[PDB]
């Protein structure tokens, strides 16, 4: 059940049983990601409870064990959905909806956002029901 | 769409262009009451009756014409469309009104009842559609339960144990047209509901210098207990009043609002082995908990991203601007420390 | 210049120079009602109708002259300079009173009429010359708008549903003297408007138990309803006080106010090709583009400028002095990394 | 354990498992007033005697039985451990009530008692367990006495001195049925008390224009005076309502608070020579010094860890910032200039 | 010193020390007042006629000691130390009902005098010696003037305006005894002065619709604007007490109240040309202006010095920190440019 | 009628259909107004919507189609008068007005003034009515 | 009497009557604290009353004099122990004391948490009643 | 009558008409004062009117012009005196007075405080009254 702890080992190098800052940035460059010190520290203060910055693994399973699908989630994904709509009634335009996820915010490579399409505009024109497509989600 | 247009119009509504038919409404059914009212004088018998069947059976049609037609334009929503999903619609709480009004209008043409015709006013008296003030006080109402409920029920209390006495001490007291007017507890309560709220009748008044002082020892106190609520909810509504004016401009919003779905969307994809999002085996499971993060951060990125401004941004973005100084100093030192 | 001095002297008070001339005028009307008052009870005739023809024709005369004094005397604001322009401040709406109550004056002296004479006390009723009071108040009416018309419904609706169920209630109650006091529905609403505002003149209660708790199940909730727009009121005013002690300095307005009308009057000469500012074929195009955001950035800061202090400005001012610093941080590490 | 359980139940309600229970009680003993009250009404005399009996005791046994098993269950807590310690909660003066209630049941089964019936419903008027409502209020109360008490030594002095000059005003006039309603100083009181709380009974209304030109100068000034507390409390309320909202989450206070008591400890042991804590002559001394020093500082911190945000945070965060980037400024600059 | 200590105890009060004895005066002066009502009852006259003067020469003479040892006290401070300087405190207002309450009760003594018995009263009503009170109130009704002064205005022309219409509807209607209750304009005017304080005593009230429907449009408006006063003195109270808890405390201002001084006295001390403060031609005039522009920041500093915290020292603090880094920055990179 | 984007490209050096903050401080280079970093910062911001910190074309049109001619800036161009005017009616002395433009904001050339005070004082001596003036702009 | 001179003069090496943050610093280094300059400086602050940032003798007899024995300090220390109890009912399991009182805050020695606990836990198990802890110190 | 500007020239080195902080510094040293920045920033502001932070003649009248005799400070005077006061009733003790003048604030020369001395203190002992001494200056 608490296989978790698997992946907790590839996070804690030094073994001393915590997650630093610097374990999570020193990880992070295999993957050629190239954080910031700040992004870093943001990242790592939405997990410890304790106050002293610094990660411990009941907290990681505390975390890990947070279910994504529940009410305080959709709602905040429904309004994020919302707040680029142009009138209101539930539809976007694909091109629209295209141009704001290559351009905006962190930027999707392309194949990503054709395959994040096919699986919507199913209905008929160019118009996505996001009330549906939060479901899927 | 000439469907969202006319969604648009009956209802969201814009202003003179739909006011002037809200007025019309408003006015012809007024007319309406008073039609009634002079048929009930009984005035030239013929007219009072015939235009009163005349205008009373246009106005039902036009309410059951303007009943369907918002019926029908209703679907330019999403949560609507479709014949099963406008049951939805239709099961709305302010729409029920306007179905009760038509088929109490048709019972009414059919055929207390002289008071059900006044129950078709029920329609014109509720004329907000969107429901803005009923969902504005229904806020302020809830956030200060806890006050509204003690100060409440403090007094109460009051009343009653005040009400008690002045019966005790005024029980067995005539008047001056030999009528005992606290012959029972009931009388006492009655009077202490009429003089907490400082209405004062004046159909109930202690005679007995022990009722007296009881009342006048227990009134002073009392009405502040049954004053706090107005004073509370205005407070409420004027501190707020001050929030809605220190807002962050909607420029603010669309940067983390785009993030939070485009990484919500990746951790969902990255649920799927052979999805393209893996161009970027032990990596494939450190990389779902690293972007579990960034959807955690983005989500509390997004929740702080529409909220009025407040001294806890100043304090988190000096330390985060001190930090970034700081490293840059820490740096700089080290590399001149070389030589 | 003297016509100045006495135009700030007609209007604009400044104190106790002015205010001795009001206080005799007002005094001096008084002493006008109270000696008609007497003439009405007809005291020793001869005084009572010369003297008070002598003053009254005294007191239409000196409010001629005073009218036309302050007209001629309007002209020292470039907006009412002319003759044409004159006429602008002549339909001003508090003058429009003065010109009422002289020609009442006149005709009056002339010859209800006897109520005609008490409309006379207008002038002297409306003292407040900058309009300040009316100004102040209608801003802090207009804020709360919301707030105040749906409490106001809420309260219609509450007060008409409430005298209906009583009037049933009460229909067919006789009183003590034998007097149907509730024979109607017209009783019953006047009953609810004496009861909801909670004044309670005693001339009609209801007598029977459901009558009893209906009224004690709706006052208590429904006076609420109509007592918050005072409290609302109330707290708006004080919190506006907090705001005007708050205030910035003339000093730091006079540079954006400069470098406004400055940048402004550079968008305009930009043009002209022949102008001076020329000074300083494709350049003038992107020469007006670049003006035109400098134009737009002024505005903005004059806007800014002019306000009360903001945690916002502190936000912004941390950024720029972040940025500032940051820039020559990197400048020196550069300059370091050159050996 | 079971018993922290039971009384986390009795005591210490979640919700509405709780809540069943005692809206059950609350509507049984509102049906033994009712019954009470058929009883007196001398209703079919079999049941109304032996029912009557039956419940009554029914009531009193269980008010008994819920009495002791909470008496038992509140050892859960160590303030009440011990035979000698729960003789403290018995003296809570919350459960006074019960005891009493439960005495007075059994005297009135045993057998003005006719009111003895009602004083029963104590127990049930009571409901707040916590003591939350009244400790709320409490607060709130205590912070404005001044304001409190001013304005009601204010109305009180004004009240007086108002309802003499009515009375010598008004010593000698008589009403339309003859008989004098201001013939002495204790009416002109009570008139005094029953307008400026705005009731108005219109038992005693003055005659002489005298008394009424001192009675309409007195109520407009005097009212304010009276409505003064409930708009106080009122604004006292929401403004901490706003504060409720702008608190420190808790995930703050843990490192101060485990740094308290650490350093308290130390402080403690340090009192001892032969403790491990000097693992780390004259030095002992000063290390009590630094310790008491260390013990006052982080005092200091936890009492700042627990309160809202406030710009005086900002205000020392922003000069600890400046000495550390400070000092490490002049050290580069120190080490740089060494060549 | 022991005179230090007098004044201390009878004015300034401490605490329970002083409120004993204010106690005991208070109730033996009730007491009095009794006992003068028990002998304008007749009791048993021996007594009532020797006893009563007894106690009234007792109460006399402890007033008169009272008033001179007060009187010799107050010589504490150096505003009233001297003969010529003692007449300024007796000068004070307050101190100047004590000797009216002394002569009032010699003149009793010797001899409406029964009012006059109530006169002596005075004294204790008037309890709060250090005007604590009346001193709070003052500011907060200055500070609000404005927009008291308009709301009252508005409400008298509202109520005017309202009561002549209601006098014009109903001039000659009758009532079932038979008496026009409207009979001239002083009855409407009574009677809107009894309805927009919300009183309703019920002895004048409309009876022809027309006069119905002005009152309840006017009635509905009217009130709020009198009862607007209330709401904004308990919000500017509630606002202040916010304020006073969030003060500097008293460690921050002696540095600067030091400074003052030592700067002004510098200032003084610059006049004159052979005092030592020249140890430190032209020189000597430019020394001068310095020392004024040091005086001027020196009175700023503590004007500031002594106020609640603001936004406005965040944004001042943040320039000069980042001026005193700035300029250590360009020394270093100019430091380092030299080679 | 969308001539507009052959000024566009002249800001747009690197082409690559977008404004940045560097592209111009670079061209404001070139006609020597030596411009600050922040400066060019807050000038950036009064165009940009998307919230990028970038200018978009769509949005240099939308800025270069607004129009000056409108009440809410009358009345702000006219309120800084006012700020200016020692008694309120309406009349500003020559003297002062060339004194203020000279020294004080940003400064101007003496010949620009002697043009701007050649429009204006037409009406007599040196009392300038600002709100005519104001209708000319 | 008044013997705590003897350790004021340990102090004061300059020996001019007060104080200072560099005293205080550099009398510290001798013990191997290494404190930080910002600690000092808040260290200093909880004796000064005169406001020039330099400690004088009569506060520090101040200082000395002051009393821990008190409720303002009691209800404190109850309070800091009450937010660390799991249910409120005035009682703590010894092992998550121990963790707490060797992990957060300031680190404590091993031995001083064993010569803590023995001082407690004499009423039973695993349960410690903070409410007379208090008491004792 | 307006003998001023001939100071005015003093401080005005560069002769452009205007008083600058680097001017009113560098005049400063001559005198051995060695301020701050931030000191002079500070001195510069309470003059200054344009906003422009340059001190011009005119205000330099105005600010000369300014009378010190006044109830707005003499108010100030007496509270910054009753600040000082251990009862209120109107009396310092010498010794503290001289204790305070010199250690306090900015440090006052020893003969500076005993002509201040000499000045009051006629009354008898070391009571001084600061009500008349406010009068003085």
């Amino acid at each position: 059940i608490a296989e978790f702890k698997e992946a907790f080992s590839l996070f804690d190098k030094d073994g001393d049983g915590t997650i630093t800052t610097k374990e999570l940035g020193t990880v992070m460059r295999s993957l050629g990601q190239n954080p910031t010190e700040a992004e870093l520290q943001d990242m790592i203060n939405e997990v410890d409870a304790d106050g002293n910055g610094t990660i411990d693994f009941p907290e990681f399973l505390t975390m890990m064990a947070r279910k994504m699908k529940d009410t305080d989630s959709e709602e905040e994904i429904r309004e994020a959905f919302r707040v680029f709509d142009k009138d209101g009634n539930g539809y976007i335009s694909a091109a629209e909806l295209r141009h704001v996820m290559t351009n905006l915010g962190e930027k999707l490579t392309d194949e990503e956002v054709d395959e994040m399409i096919r699986e919507a505009d199913i209905d008929g024109d160019g118009q996505v029901n996001y009330e549906e497509f939060v479901q899927m989600m | 769409n000439i469907q969202g247009r006319v969604y648009n119009f009956l209802e969201r509504p814009t202003g003179w262009k739909c006011f002037v038919y809200h007025f019309t409404v408003f006015l012809i059914v007024l007319i309406c009451l008073i039609f009634s009212v002079l048929s009930t004088i009984q005035q030239y018998n013929n007219l009072a009756t015939e235009t009163l069947f005349w205008m009373r059976i246009v106005l039902v049609v036009f309410f059951g014409a303007e009943y369907v037609v918002r019926l029908w334009s209703a679907g330019c929503r999403s949560k609507y469309v479709g014949v099963w999903g406008r049951l939805r619609f239709a099961r709305k709480p302010i729409s029920v009104i306007d179905l009760i009004v038509v088929v109490a209008s048709v019972i009414v043409l059919c055929v207390a009842i002289r008071g059900i015709e006044f129950l078709q006013i029920l329609r014109m008296l509720h004329v907000d559609r969107q429901g803005g003030t009923w969902r504005l006080l229904g806020s302020v109402v809830f956030i200060h339960r806890q006050e509204l409920i003690t100060t409440l029920y403090i007094g109460f209390l009051g009343l009653i144990f005040s009400s008690y006495f002045v019966y005790l001490a005024e029980k067995d007291a005539i008047d001056s047209s030999g009528e005992y007017q606290f012959g029972s507890y009931a009388d006492a309560l009655w009077w202490g509901v009429v003089t907490v709220t400082t209405i004062g009748y004046g159909d109930k008044v202690p005679q007995t210098w022990i009722g007296k002082t009881i009342a006048s020892c227990f009134s002073v106190f009392a009405i502040s207990f049954f004053a706090l609520p107005a004073g509370i909810l205005g407070s409420g509504f004027a501190l707020k009043v001050q929030q809605k004016q220190r807002q962050k401009h909607f420029n603010r919003q669309i940067p983390a609002a785009a993030s939070l779905i485009q990484t919500a969307w990746r951790c969902y994809a990255a649920e799927n082995p052979d999805s393209a999002t893996w161009k970027i085996e032990h990596h494939r499971a450190a990389i779902k908990v690293i972007r579990r993060m960034q959807y955690f951060v983005a989500k509390k990125k997004f929740q702080q991203a529409r909220k009025p401004y407040d001294v806890r941004d100043v304090i988190e973005q000096y330390s985060q601007g001190h930090l970034n100084l700081m490293v840059r100093i820490k740096e700089l030192q080290r590399r001149l420390d070389q030589s």
